[PDB]
């Protein structure tokens, strides 16, 4: 439609996984960081050259096919092919900064191969940080101060805070009635509780609340915190009586992955490609600096991201999980 | 009783809830029944008094004095009246399908109920029942494990010699689940006559189960907030 | 008896997975779109020439030898090779229109590897398709609107509909109560006498003992992917999209689709009254069932607890 | 008897789909841990003829 | 306002007294209606005016 | 702090009317609309 892309589209008449455009600083740094950890191996980070606007889909399925009676009567009005619920991706700058003292510089530099012990380390600091703050964080407030907030809960909107202020009826966080509104704050999960076990829960969740289309999938996760599954997975293991059930550890019928600083009372189903993160071609901005009023070597970096779940009809989380016996 | 009496009311409540909910969805039933059957009536009455009075019209010629007028116009009036008469339907529908929901909701609520009393009820009985009798066979297995513990006893090589004490434990435990088997329950007893029995015996149970689970709970009632929200722009 | 016929068969008077008719474009495209998912390389595509004629009989077994007594004065009375019921079958059409935005447009082709991205998931989305319809519909309606059905069961007949409407028997609904129940309080243990009942009662005899006969049920009651433990001795398998309530024993090769060769209009139009790039293609299938025997199917189950 | 009625019920069986263990095996180990205990912590009189 | 106050009580007490009715809210309910007829030029007026 | 403009400014440290970012074909369209009217000339059009 454009002319470059109008002469693409026209040359297409007449590893495709990941998206790349042209080999820049940013783009390697962020194929870096990707390929440090393991978990941002199967996630999507894209490269964008817009500061607003669309996004793109990817692992989206609609029923695209009819019949019509083209002969004498109605015409045949097509679908739309990519068509969300909302889609509108705002990227924002995230920025690091740190200083190493005078002494400490000098006890690394005195043995050799240094500069690249402190490239990993500064790069696998920063991956895990990419994590932490995806999964927490509700709300971005400039100056964040890190006092009142050590699980980083101020940087960006997350994916999570996205489903609740994005596209609710999609959460579960109270247990109600036609009449009690709030017949009960946090979902009892036990013995007396509101249900069973964690696994008829996600039973029903994965069978209520996302769409029949994602229902059916050969590829469905259950990301949950740590302490959850180990909650659930310890009074098997306190019994005297098979061990290979601590090797693939599914839960509902369900494979089920762990990520580090996950909030522990809450956990998300939905396919492992659908949520994302989006970042500016050419905004990986570093500076150094050796001031010597504290004698330290600073340096500064900035980046501009931002999170984005791609289909909200996807997945579900449910939140407020609590684990008891409840007579 | 004496222990689970203060936790035994709470069946009766829940059973006068259910009961009570059931008697409310009988009488919109009935009601909507009675008002669909004198409806079909009303408009068939409707439709023969308009053939009888065109048919009468027509024989008088394009005349008409100190008749037909009366007539048509309360026949005029009857077809505007029926409209909210056959609107109410909707409003009845609408009425039922919140009390349905809680009809389900009470049904359940009294099930775990139930089963929370009778699975107490029951834990309290075996254990009173395994710790205070039953202990002359402590004293018949102990001798029995003191005379195959004697090298004299195992028919059993060094191969499979079980211990006699899981030789001893399987065979009380065969000897046991026999009986369990063959056994069954009758209901010649104070408190399990009283009030125990099957899960429930009522209409609602498993037919509309449009609740159910709490997550479609919540799919529904968030719709219904939604077909409520819209039909309260109307009557 | 046609004149290529009878020179063909004389010859043979002095392989069976890929047919093959003739090297078209049509037949190129499906070949490509059943090698793309998994569930569409076990199943049989087939196409064929003309409509309304004799199905192809694959994956079809019998007993033919006996003995007559030929003095006594009765003669050898050739019993058929071929013996199926209901050969006749037809084709119908169906068409994918669909229109892609210029924004996203634009969005997609910024990036690399675009007409092959584009391609694949076009592909990928028409061949999900095509099996959430196989197993489902029930009709052949004129309009077919996705709003009031939101499963495809307005655009063709499907497997689960040929054999409730051409075999009434082979399907059991009713045991009498009218919905079969399964538990403790049932009319059934919890699956195994059910599933022996089935493979017992209603399939044929010399298809029951065969090394391939499957169960075929939901992702509930539990590509495509096998489950180790066999229910009925059977290994059970999941298709992707599938009534959850209901299943059917069946071998995998005794399913089909036969699409009509050369019948494949695909046209591309560009109106910018609306800002957007439509995209129509038609083409003519049918599903059937090779042999009714050698298949059941249950419907109407229901798991749980009863007095 | 009643208690493995009770147990049968759906609302019963706090572990998932993963070590579901039948309310018969339960409940015998059950009896069978509180009867061994019983049997290991006695011993037998000379009271009988 | 009126209007809407005595339709609103009409409705209810229909749907009290079930589905059937005689001698009482057929008087009433053809003179809602009439009502409801003649307050349209009763808002019609204001354009002429 | 773009690798462009660092470079750029560096060589500093050893007119005003036209802008001219780099010469496509919608820039010499508004060139050409913002020639024909006067009011157009004393105004300021500018690309991004």
């Amino acid at each position: 439609m454009r002319q470059e892309t109008r002469f693409k589209f026209n040359a297409y008449l007449s590893v495709s996984k990941k998206f790349t455009v042209e080999p820049s600083v940013t783009q390697t740094l962020m194929n870096t960081m990707q390929e440090s950890s393991d978990f941002l191996t199967r996630i999507n980070i894209v490269p964008v050259s817009e500061m607003k606007g669309e996004k793109i889909g990817i692992g989206v399925t609609g029923s695209i096919a009819s019949t019509t009676d083209t002969a004498g009567g109605t015409e045949r009005q097509p679908k739309d092919f990519s068509k969300l619920a909302s889609n509108k991706y705002e990227c924002d700058q995230i920025n690091f900064d740190f200083y190493i003292r005078y002494k400490t510089l000098d006890l690394w530099a005195r043995y050799q191969d240094f500069q690249l012990r402190i490239r990993n380390a500064i790069i696998k600091r920063q991956s895990l940080d990419f994590i932490m703050a995806g999964f927490n964080g509700v709300k971005r407030a400039e100056t964040s101060d890190r006092s009142s907030n050590p699980m980083l809960q101020d940087v960006a909107v997350g994916w999570l805070q996205k489903y609740r202020n994005e596209a609710p009826a999609r959460v579960m966080s109270k247990v109600t009635d036609e009449e009690g509104r709030t017949t009960s704050e946090v979902i009892r999960v036990g013995k007396g509780g509101d249900y069973a076990s964690l696994d008829a829960l996600v039973m029903d969740a994965t069978n209520n609340l996302i769409e029949p289309w994602y229902q059916e999938d050969p590829d469905l996760v259950v990301i949950v915190g740590r302490q959850l599954l180990a909650d659930k997975y310890f009074p098997i293991v306190n019994k005297e009586q098979a061990d290979v059930i601590i090797s693939q550890k599914r839960i509902g019928n369900l494979p089920a992955v762990r990520v580090p600083y996950f909030p522990a009372d809450a956990m998300l189903i939905t396919k492992l490609e659908n949520l994302s993160i989006y970042y500016m071609d050419d905004s990986h901005r570093r500076v150094i600096e050796e001031n010597p009023k504290l004698d330290r070597v600073e340096n500064y970096e900035s980046m501009n991201i931002d999170y984005v779940v791609e289909d909200y009809a996807a997945g579900c989380l449910v939140e407020k999980i609590k684990v008891g016996d409840f007579s | 009783p004496e222990y689970l009496q203060p936790a035994l009311a709470q069946l009766e409540k829940a059973r006068a809830a259910h009961l009570e909910n059931a008697r409310l969805m009988d009488e919109t039933v009935t009601a909507i029944e009675r008002a669909e059957q004198e409806k079909n009536a009303l408009a068939q009455a409707d439709g023969n008094d308009a053939d009888d009075w065109r048919t009468a019209f027509r024989a008088a010629g394009g005349v008409l004095s100190d008749e037909l007028k009366q007539r048509h116009i309360e026949r005029v009036a009857r077809r505007e009246l029926v409209q909210e008469y056959d609107n109410l339907a909707v409003v009845l529908n609408f009425e039922r399908e919140r009390l349905k929901g809680a009809c389900d909701s009470t049904a359940t609520a009294y099930r775990k109920a139930h089963h929370h009393l009778l699975s107490l009820y029951a834990e309290h009985e075996l254990e009173h029942a395994l710790n205070e009798t039953c202990e002359a066979l402590v004293r018949a297995m102990h001798l029995s494990i003191l005379v195959q513990e004697n090298p004299l006893a195992n028919t059993t090589g060094h191969q499979g010699y079980v211990a006699p004490e899981k030789a001893v434990m399987q065979q009380v435990k065969s000897s046991l689940e026999q009986k369990i088997k063959q056994m069954q329950i009758s209901l010649t007893g104070e408190p399990v006559l009283r009030l125990t029995g099957l899960s429930a015996a009522t209409l609602p149970h498993m037919d509309y189960e449009v609740a159910g689970t709490p997550a479609q709970r919540k799919v529904w009632q968030d719709k219904i907030d939604q077909q409520g929200a819209e039909l309260k722009a109307r009557g």
